[PDB]
């Protein structure tokens, strides 16, 4: 681990993590339109 | 493409097929044991006649599913 | 990764099969030559070696097969000779004891005679097997510890004959059947008032759990020092090595006291034997000295108090009185 | 007091927590960090058991009973009068059982031994944890645990067994009983075998490993190894506790009807 | 008599037998590593350590 | 699974009832109760205008019609007067061709049976009596019909066999009790059937540490005993004597009338129909002077 | 007794500062006594068994092939196969002379 | 980031995926066992008809 | 193709036949235990007379 591919991995990990949260946010948006829980 | 140098492709396929096969069987058996989607027995009913779960229900008087205790 | 846990064997050796130590062969001999099982060698020794057969072994096999045949044929006849029903209902089928009103007299063949005959043959087979075990032990100049350990289990087995004879009926015997003998176990506990309050029953429970505890402890201890050679217990007994020392020290530091490589086997022997010995005594006292073990436990301060869950008025006390169970109705009345 | 060969083994090192502070011997016992933790939980739990006896109606040893709370408290910490004391004692027992296992691991590490004894003991702890932790959580109340009394906990076993109208028909209970019975038979055979070789017929020399293998091949046609018998004993004894934990955790959380009715599946096979 | 019954007598006979057996097995447990070493001198618990036991080996 | 537990004994004794949530919810939902008919309690005080009424002789005409519509919907479905009656002449007990209307004789006898249950067996059906619905469920044939099979059939405990105790009331054996283990197995089988007929386990009625004790047992045990007695009065005096009235298709292989058990009323629940109260709104069915202090009109 | 004015409980003529309750053990449990005392408040001893004075042999078709006592509740209550239900009992018999053979 | 010099990316990624899959299955099964969100049976109901817990 | 380089064909064939044989038995047995498709008993019924689930 040369510490340089860690930066390469970090960019992919951050985008994948943030992209997963945005998609899950849309899923909660769709579920709210169907049946709100509050 | 680089993710295959991090995980062995042979191990991922076996894990992938095993998880997908288990998940597909779990979903199919969950629907088969339900009332609305027991398609083997009630698959010929239309959407209007298919069973629906109970809506916001009323109450009952002097009738209890559980014995007193 | 993880160390070698000595749970399985990866490399197995193969040599010529061990024929066996020379013994007297006048009234018996060894059959087979000795084969090797690859699957068995992974867990233990691979040799499915020759087996000794003599007078007692042959007679025991004949009598036991007669008993097994009688039990199986009565089971098969109970379903009307249907093979599909015989396999399908096999756990529920039974060879039932005689009816209660016959006492100790000979029952009819279809109403308990086969049961008594099969029990007699099984008892003869078990005794002949005990003789065979004794002879096998003394042919190799070994001590007779296994014969007496077996005699303890035979004592517990024979209480199932002696208790029905002491109460005076063969109907109280254990039926031959997978689920039916469990049914008998439950009903025997119920009839005599909660066998949990039999003190010798509790003693046998204690010795059964103690046997499990002791075998878990000894197996783990020996496997933990198997890399030092602890599985060769005879050597560590006649010449104490570092494996025996480490076992002793582990248990002394954990518990404050320990055993030796030899005396832990005495502990094991006595726990296993006392299980069936105390159980047999407890069965022998039931129905002959004590008829309700819960009431005996109340007498001797064994029963913990609970708040009353119900109370009955005097008319309720007279009405809730019942009747002891009697004979079944032999007529179908018309009303 | 020490065994004649004990001094050279009493060395430092092998602990999981702590250093030379908790690396001493109190008499024959080894005291580690988990030895100190064991004594704390044992003392607290035993004193609360004595207090529970003093709250009850009798000092009779067989009749003392500390009972779990009512089912209406449902995974909460009940009043100490009403079963909360049982829950506190349960926590002390869990801490003491866990500390005992970790103390055993420290001792084996100091002696250059394997880790088999702590894990074998963990089978018993797992069965206890199923009885008072896992199954009560699945059923939704701490009141599903058994009371702490010599004969009181026998009444619980009887009534729980009869909650399914015939507990003998539990398939996992049937397997667990077979493990217990086979373990007792195998232990008697193993104990006899070693003693018969080491204490043979009077006037004859002590036997060898061949004598054991020849004897059990003559009797049964097969002889498990010297290491095979110890592997089998560990498997039978621990597997008895594991199958016991399974048998009780499926009654209620998974099966609620009578156990005889469970065998419908076998009777309704298409053949 | 009235309070004394057969089950109680058998139980106490078993208790005496068990205690004797435990004494015998504890005697057998002290055949290796004894007597104990202490600064105050030699030590033996109850039961006391038994006599030295010698085995018999086959001739060469 | 989701499990519902009801505590029936002292804490720590292990005396509890367990239910599967899905099955219990489904069973409770699927059970439907017929709504009670609107009351009819105003009629002139004149003589009864009927020809062959021998049981309902103390009931007003409007109440008569009310309960008879109720009987129709309880047994033969809504309307359907033709199950028990000649439509042209309801006062006829025989068909036009001559053969008797067996259904009407059975219904007349079972009006008396229902009155007997409600009046003389309040120690079991206390304030929750029975109507035709509790056994019939809207269908002519109830559940739990049993016939003569063999000598050792435990259901005969409800017809003509008395005595089920097997436990000794002493510490030492005597000749006062010589019950066998086999008789204990018989009692065990009978009690397994009783437990399954109500959806409960042993602990609902017993502290299994001592099956013979009533003080340590829940009160339901007393209720259960009364049930047995009531069955022996319903099977012996009402259901069995109806043998020469049924057609052959209604009898058993020995040619005996159908008989009832606990599951006939309970159908696998601790209370019949989960304890629904219907007979309070049908005065012609209870043979009491007052149900809950509500007077009988007469 | 209670003081008429202050409301204080009086025990042996002395008032008590506090709300007096009667002490009891855990859930009012009382230690058991003699085993005979277990039968106070219980129903009296049951009557003697009804034992038939004679036995008549049933027809074979009314006799069970299986002699297990619990077979009806453990197996038959869950078994509905018609072949097994047929095998449950012995079959009717006659003689060759009765059939004319 | 420097955190990947501290934690192995493979061990973290496997553990994180295993945690998320277990968490997702738990939530889906909790809603399935509930009354308001038993969507396989009552999913066609409108929000007004969906069951609501008691105001008590 | 190159999948047989990554996976042994002989091992794949055995696992595939074993999986297909089990799946076919499970489906055939599930239909046999149903009411609409108990073909050994009710196979001679026409499609209109075959059982249908309630509602
Ligand atoms: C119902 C059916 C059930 C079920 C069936 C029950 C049946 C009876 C079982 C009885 C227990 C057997 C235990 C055992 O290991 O057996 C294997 C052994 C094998 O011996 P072997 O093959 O002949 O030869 C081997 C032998 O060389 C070495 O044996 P080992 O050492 O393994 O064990 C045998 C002895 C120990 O031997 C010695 O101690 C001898 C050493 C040299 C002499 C000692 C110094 C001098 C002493 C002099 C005074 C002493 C002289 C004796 O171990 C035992 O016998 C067991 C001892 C522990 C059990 C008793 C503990 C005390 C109990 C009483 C407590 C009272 C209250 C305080 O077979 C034997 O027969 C051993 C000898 C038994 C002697 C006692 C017999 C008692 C019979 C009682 C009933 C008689 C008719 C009324
Ligand atoms: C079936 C037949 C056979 C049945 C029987 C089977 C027995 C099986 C075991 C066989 C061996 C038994 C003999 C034994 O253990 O001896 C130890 C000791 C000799 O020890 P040593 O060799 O001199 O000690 C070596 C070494 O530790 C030297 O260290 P040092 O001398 O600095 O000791 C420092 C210790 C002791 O200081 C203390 O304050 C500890 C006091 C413990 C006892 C009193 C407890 C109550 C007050 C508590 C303190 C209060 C403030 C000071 O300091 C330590 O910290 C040592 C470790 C202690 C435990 C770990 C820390 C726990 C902390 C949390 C819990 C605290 C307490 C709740 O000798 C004796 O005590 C002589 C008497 C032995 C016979 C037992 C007599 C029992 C009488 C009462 C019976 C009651 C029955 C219900
Ligand atoms: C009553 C409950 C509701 C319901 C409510 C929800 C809600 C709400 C959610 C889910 C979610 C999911 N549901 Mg659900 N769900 C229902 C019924 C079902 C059924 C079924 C048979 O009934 C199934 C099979 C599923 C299955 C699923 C999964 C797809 C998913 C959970 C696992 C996961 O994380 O996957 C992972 C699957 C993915 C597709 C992830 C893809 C991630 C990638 C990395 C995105 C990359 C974006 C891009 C490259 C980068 C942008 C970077 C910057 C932002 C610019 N649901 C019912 C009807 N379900 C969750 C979810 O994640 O939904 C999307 C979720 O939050
Ligand atoms: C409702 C049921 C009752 C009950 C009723 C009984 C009855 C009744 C008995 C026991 C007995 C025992 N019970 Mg209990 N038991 C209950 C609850 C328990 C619980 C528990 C979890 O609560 C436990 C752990 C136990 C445990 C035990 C054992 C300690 C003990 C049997 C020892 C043994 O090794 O037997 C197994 C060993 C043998 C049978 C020895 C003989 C073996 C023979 C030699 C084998 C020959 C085989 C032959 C060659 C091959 C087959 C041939 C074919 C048949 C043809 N019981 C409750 C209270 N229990 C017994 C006992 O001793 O009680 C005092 C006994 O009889
Ligand atoms: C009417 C009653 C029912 C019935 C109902 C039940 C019920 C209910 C259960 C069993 C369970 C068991 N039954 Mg039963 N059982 C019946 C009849 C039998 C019969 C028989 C001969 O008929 C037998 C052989 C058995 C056998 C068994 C075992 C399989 C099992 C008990 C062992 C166990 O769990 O160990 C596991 C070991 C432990 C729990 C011990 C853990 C110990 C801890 C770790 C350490 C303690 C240390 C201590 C505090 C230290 C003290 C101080 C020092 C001494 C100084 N049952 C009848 C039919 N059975 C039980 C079970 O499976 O439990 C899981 C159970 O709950
Ligand atoms: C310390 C008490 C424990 C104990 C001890 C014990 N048992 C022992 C011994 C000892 C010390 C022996 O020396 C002895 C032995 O040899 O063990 C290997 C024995 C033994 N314990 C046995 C069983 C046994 N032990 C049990 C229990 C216990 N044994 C206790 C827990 C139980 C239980 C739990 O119920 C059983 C079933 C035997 C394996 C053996 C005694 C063998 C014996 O007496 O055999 C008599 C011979 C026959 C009955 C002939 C049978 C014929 C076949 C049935 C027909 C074959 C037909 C065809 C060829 C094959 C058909 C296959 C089917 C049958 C599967
Ligand atoms: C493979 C599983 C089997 C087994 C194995 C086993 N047990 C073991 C070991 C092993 C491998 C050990 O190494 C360990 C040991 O060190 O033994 C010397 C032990 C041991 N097995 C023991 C007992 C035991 N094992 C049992 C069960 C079994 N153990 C299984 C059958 C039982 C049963 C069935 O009842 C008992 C009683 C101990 C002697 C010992 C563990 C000692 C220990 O943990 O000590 C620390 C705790 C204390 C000294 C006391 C704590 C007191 C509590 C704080 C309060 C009360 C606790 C409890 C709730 C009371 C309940 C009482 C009522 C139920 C009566
Ligand atoms: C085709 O298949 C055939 C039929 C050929 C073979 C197949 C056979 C099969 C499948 C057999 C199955 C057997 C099974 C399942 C047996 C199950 C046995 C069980 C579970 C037994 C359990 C307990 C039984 C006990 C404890 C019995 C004890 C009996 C005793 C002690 C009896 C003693 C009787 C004596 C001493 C009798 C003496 C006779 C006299 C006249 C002297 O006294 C009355
Ligand atoms: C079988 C359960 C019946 C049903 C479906 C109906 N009735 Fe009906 N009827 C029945 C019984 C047992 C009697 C006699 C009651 C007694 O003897 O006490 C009757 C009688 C009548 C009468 C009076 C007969 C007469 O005039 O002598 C009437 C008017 C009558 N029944 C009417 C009626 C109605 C309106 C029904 C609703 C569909 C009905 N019957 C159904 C038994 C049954
Ligand atoms: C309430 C519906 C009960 C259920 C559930 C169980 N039993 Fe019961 N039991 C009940 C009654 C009313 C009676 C007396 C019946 C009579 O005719 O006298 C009994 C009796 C027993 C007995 C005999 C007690 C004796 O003194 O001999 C036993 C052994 C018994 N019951 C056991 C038992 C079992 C095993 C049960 C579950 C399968 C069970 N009972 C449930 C009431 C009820
Ligand atoms: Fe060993």
């Amino acid at each position: 681990m040369t510490e340089d591919e860690a930066r390469r991995f970090h960019g992919y990990f951050v985008t994948g993590t943030l992209g997963y949260i945005i998609v899950a946010a849309v899923a909660h948006f769709l579920a709210w339109q169907w049946r709100p829980w509050f | 493409h680089r993710i295959w140098l991090m995980f062995d492709p042979r191990r991922v396929m076996v894990a992938m097929v095993g998880f997908l096969a288990v998940l597909a069987l779990v979903i199919h058996f969950i629907l088969l044991s339900s009332q609305r989607y027991s398609w083997i027995e009630n698959g010929t009913l239309s959407a209007a006649q298919a069973p629906v779960g109970a809506s916001a229900p009323a109450a009952a008087a002097e009738m209890s599913p559980l014995p007193p205790g | 990764m993880l160390e070698y846990q000595n749970l399985f064997t990866r490399v197995q050796v193969r040599t010529v099969p061990e024929a066996g130590i020379e013994i007297d062969e006048s009234t018996g001999t060894r059959y087979g030559t000795g084969t090797f099982s690859y699957l068995a060698g992974k867990f233990g020794d691979a040799q499915i070696g020759p087996i000794y057969l003599g007078w007692a072994g042959v007679l025991s096999l004949i009598f036991g097969f007669m008993a097994f045949e009688i039990i199986g044929l009565n089971m098969w006849a109970s379903v009307g000779w249907d093979p599909v029903e015989f396999i399908r209902q096999l756990p529920w089928l039974a060879l039932e004891p005689p009816p209660p009103q016959y006492g100790l007299r000979v029952p009819p063949l279809a109403q308990g005679g086969w049961y008594l005959m099969a029990g007699f043959f099984l008892t003869i087979s078990i005794l002949l097997w005990w003789v065979r075990v004794y002879r096998r032990a003394r042919a190799l100049n070994m001590g007779t510890h296994l014969p007496w350990a077996f005699a303890s289990a035979i004592f517990l087995y024979s209480t199932f004959f002696f208790q029905p004879l002491l109460v005076g009926s063969w109907s109280e015997m254990v039926p031959f059947g997978i689920f039916p003998h469990l049914d008998w176990t439950s009903a025997f506990s119920i009839r005599y008032g909660n066998l949990y309050y039999n003190p010798f029953h509790a003693l046998s429970i204690a010795f059964l759990y103690g046997s499990a505890v002791l075998f878990a402890m000894h197996g783990a201890t020996i496997l933990a020092v198997a890399r030092l050679g602890g599985e060769r217990e005879i050597e560590q007994i006649t010449d104490r090595g570092t494996a025996a020392e480490r076992s002793m020290l582990f248990w002394r530091w954990t518990m404050g006291f320990n055993a030796t490589m030899e005396s832990i086997h005495r502990w094991s022997w006595w726990f296993a034997v006392l299980t069936t010995f105390s159980g047999g005594i407890g069965i022998l006292l039931t129905g002959t000295v004590v008829d309700n073990w819960y009431l005996w436990g109340v007498k001797h301060g064994l029963v913990a108090p609970y708040p009353a869950q119900n109370t009955l008025t005097e008319e309720q006390q007279q009405l809730l009185r019942g009747r002891y169970q009697g004979t079944a109705p032999d007529s179908f009345p018309s009303y | 007091a020490m065994l004649s060969f004990e001094k050279k083994y009493r060395v430092r090192g092998g602990t999981l927590i702590g250093g030379d502070l908790f690396d001493f011997w109190f008499g024959p016992f080894y005291v580690g960090f988990f030895g100190v933790t064991t004594i704390f939980f044992v003392t607290l739990g035993t004193l609360l058991c004595v207090w529970g006896a003093a709250m009850g109606p009798t000092w009779n040893l067989w009749q003392i009973s500390i009972a779990p709370p009512d089912l209406k408290y449902g995974l909460g910490l009940a009043p100490l009068r009403e079963g909360g004391l049982w829950q506190i004692i349960t926590l002390c027992a869990l801490g003491a059982f866990g500390s005992w296992a970790l103390r055993q691991a420290e001792i084996s590490r100091k002696l250059g031994m394997g880790m088999h004894i702590p894990w074998a003991y963990g089978g018993a702890v797992l069965a206890y944890a199923t009885l008072v932790v896992i199954r009560p959580m699945l059923l939704g109340a701490w009141g599903h645990g058994f009371p702490y009394g010599i004969f009181s906990h026998l009444d619980w076993v009887s009534n729980v067994g009869y909650q399914y109208l015939h507990f003998h028909y539990n398939p996992a209970h049937m397997i667990a009983v077979t493990f217990f019975f086979t373990n007792c038979l195998a232990l008697a055979m193993h104990g006899s075998l070693i003693l018969s070789v080491t204490n043979p017929k009077k006037g004859t020399p002590v036997g060898t490993s061949e004598t054991e293998n020849v004897f059990f091949r003559d009797l049964l046609g097969y002889s498990i190894g010297a290491i095979g018998i110890h592997r089998l004993g560990l498997f039978l004894a621990v597997g008895a506790a594991v199958w016991s934990a399974i048998c009780i955790v499926i009654s209620g959380p998974f099966w609620t009807k009578g156990w005889p009715e469970w065998w419908n599946w076998w009777l309704n096979l298409p053949i | 008599m009235q309070y004394i019954d057969g089950a109680q007598i058998a139980l106490y006979a078993f208790w005496l037998f068990f205690f004797g057996l435990i004494i015998y097995i504890r005697r057998e447990d002290k055949r290796e590593g004894y007597p104990l070493e202490s600064p105050q001198g030699p030590r033996e618990g109850w039961p006391a350590m038994p006599e030295k036991k010698t085995y018999i080996h086959r001739p060469t | 699974t989701a499990t519902d537990s009801v505590q029936v004994g002292y804490r720590g004794t292990g005396m509890e009832q367990n239910y599967d949530h899905g099955d219990l919810k489904k069973q409770f939902a699927q059970v439907k109760i017929p709504t009670p008919l609107p009351p009819a309690g105003e009629s002139p005080p004149g003589p009864l205008p009927w020809q062959n009424v021998q049981v309902l002789n103390d009931i007003s005409v409007g109440e008569f019609n009310r309960t008879m519509v109720a009987m129709s919907t309880w047994v033969a479905g809504t309307g359907n007067c033709a199950y028990c009656h000649n439509i042209a002449n309801l006062a006829a007990d025989t068909l036009p061709n001559g053969k008797p209307l067996y259904t009407k004789l059975v219904a007349r006898r079972m009006l008396q049976m229902t009155r007997q249950i409600n009046g003389q067996y309040s120690q079991h059906v206390k304030n929750t009596g029975v109507t035709c619905y509790t056994c019939h469920m809207g269908k002519p044939l109830p559940n739990g019909l049993w016939f003569y099979s063999s000598q050792t059939d435990y259901l005969r405990h409800y017809l003509d066999r008395d005595g089920a105790r097997v436990v000794t009331r002493d510490v030492a054996p005597s000749n006062a009790n010589r019950s066998s283990v086999k008789q204990t197995e018989w009692t065990y089988a009978l009690m397994i059937s009783q437990s399954r007929s109500l959806g409960v386990n042993c602990t609902y009625c017993h502290n299994t540490r001592q099956f013979a004790s009533w003080k340590e047992a829940p009160p339901a045990r007393v209720t259960a005993y009364h049930g047995i007695l009531m069955l022996r009065d319903v099977n012996q005096n009402y259901l069995s004597p109806l043998q020469p009235v049924y057609p052959s298709v209604r009898l058993g292989t020995q040619g005996d009338a159908p008989k009832a058990q606990c599951v006939t009323c309970h159908n696998g629940n601790y209370k019949p129909l989960y304890g629904a109260q219907m007979v309070k709104d049908y005065p012609a069915l209870w043979g009491r002077a007052d149900w809950n202090g509500v007077p009988f009109q007469g | 007794p209670v003081d008429p004015v202050t409301g204080q409980t009086i025990i042996n003529g002395e008032p008590v500062v506090g709300r007096v309750f009667i002490m009891q053990k855990t859930d009012g449990t009382v230690k058991l006594g003699k085993w005979q005392a277990q039968y106070d408040g219980e129903p009296t001893a049951p009557e003697a068994a009804n034992v038939g004075s004679s036995y008549t042999v049933p027809a074979p078709e009314h006799t069970r092939r299986m002699r297990g006592i619990m077979i009806q509740s453990t197996l038959w209550s869950i078994d509905g196969k018609r072949s097994a239900r047929e095998r449950r009992h012995y079959r009717p018999q006659t003689t060759g002379a009765a059939l004319g053979q």
